[PDB]
């Protein structure tokens, strides 16, 4: 009494679009559409570093903070068209949850509703790209540091 | 009248009788094989094709030699041991050529190499023509 | 040869795995 | 797919940094050079750009070397001594080509060989693309 | 005469030269 025939189309198309959003991102030219992140053309910028030890000893740990998202933002030509940018939600997630040195945060000061809606048309989330968190497990406060070399989020 | 068709179709040294050369064929969407000879031969010569696949220490450097699996097409055998072979036989005049050519890409990297080295095997030249580019 | 289809359980979670949330990001 | 190309685009190689070889061209109507580095120069390596002719003793073996001469372009100059040169410049990287082709045919045999055969030489390779058979 | 034409690289940077962002500006 059901469409199988129909349910077994659909599934076979939605698996096609589920394939073909992997590539065109991270596919090999040798089968697949080759993925600009795979290909790796675009300049990069690489965020300093924090000497989160003493003057004494440098330890030189690496480090993310706020203004290096700044920096990266307005560093982008403004010849080149209009620009938007795309990233992974749990990278949004710890970018949105910074505070200065009287507690209170430095992106979207005053909003008590801060999410993703409100800056959707400047910011792409999508969940299939490189999580340098590795599911809210580094970065924080006691927790192990970053990945040196890891990929945060691109813009063009 | 002229026209300067290295631009188009690159071709590179794969085998210049003592030594072989890695060959980058990422870079362009199709390539083949060209044989020739530049002394009279005794012995069927046996050819091995390759792939390699990037190193781990440098991402621009080939790593080790992986051999180039068959596909049987329409209708046909598989090889004896499922591996891809050429073989160059004795008919051919040192004035002629022969041309072949692989239906998988698989690694980004490819290469060949005569499955001995000996005084027939060093009468021969291999050269690798690359199509248009994607880059 | 059967294949068994199974519940993930008669309870959404008997024991709701309540977890705690993602420790907050470095001054 | 990919194709054999080889069929329709052959290469011969022409010099493998110790020896030239000379290359048959009567039976294409299109040819052009391709070279390649495999090692990092010390200083520029100018190159040389003859032609032969069929001997007199066997009409399929070629004759002696003689220099192509230069034809002027209309936005152009004439050479020094009115004669094809070809010069390697000193900022081409270990991992890129250049293609570069004469506008003349002149006889029916062509090869390139160095201005001096030192170590600078022996670091770069030639080959030769046809496009086009005539018969 | 003849002149070449050269392309950049086989690989479009076989070594990316990522670069350090500009630095701080001030206090």
């Amino acid at each position: 009494n059901y469409d199988f025939l129909s349910f077994m189309i659909g599934a076979a198309q939605r698996s096609h679009r589920i394939n073909r959003n992997r590539a065109l991102m991270v596919g090999d030219g040798i089968n697949e559409p080759k993925g600009w992140l795979k290909e790796d053309c675009f300049p990069t910028f690489l965020t300093l570093p924090v000497n989160t030890g003493t003057p004494e000893n440098p330890v030189q740990t690496p480090a993310f903070l706020a203004q290096d998202w700044r920096r990266f933002v307005t560093s982008f030509p403004a010849e080149y068209g209009d620009a938007r940018s795309v990233m992974h939600q749990n990278v949004f997630g710890y970018l949105a949850a910074m505070v200065d040195a009287n507690g209170r945060f430095l992106f979207g000061d005053g909003d008590l509703t801060f999410s993703p809606d409100l800056v959707r048309e400047r910011i792409r989330i999508s969940n299939c790209l490189p999580d340098p968190t590795e599911g809210n497990t580094k970065g924080g406060t006691g927790q192990d540091a970053f990945a040196a070399g890891s990929f945060i989020a691109a813009q063009a | 009248m002229n026209f300067n068709v290295g631009v188009d179709f690159p071709s590179f040294i794969a085998w210049d009788g003592t030594t072989s050369f890695p060959v980058k064929i990422d870079g362009f969407n199709q390539f083949g094989f060209t044989f020739k000879v530049i002394e009279e031969l005794t012995a069927d010569v046996p050819f091995n094709i390759f792939y390699h696949e990037a190193s781990e220490a440098d991402p621009c450097v080939p790593g080790p030699a992986i051999r180039v699996p068959d596909v049987p097409f329409c209708d046909g055998v598989a090889t004896a041991d499922g591996l891809a072979t050429v073989v160059i036989p004795e008919a051919v005049a040192v004035d002629s050529f022969c041309a072949g050519s692989v239906p998988c890409f698989n690694g980004p990297w490819i290469s060949i190499a005569p499955v001995t080295v000996n005084a027939d095997s060093a009468k021969v030249q291999v050269t690798v023509t690359m199509k248009g580019a994607t880059r | 040869m059967v294949s068994l289809d199974c519940r993930n359980t008669c309870a959404p979670a008997p024991a709701s795995r309540l977890v705690q949330p993602p420790c907050f990001v470095c001054r």
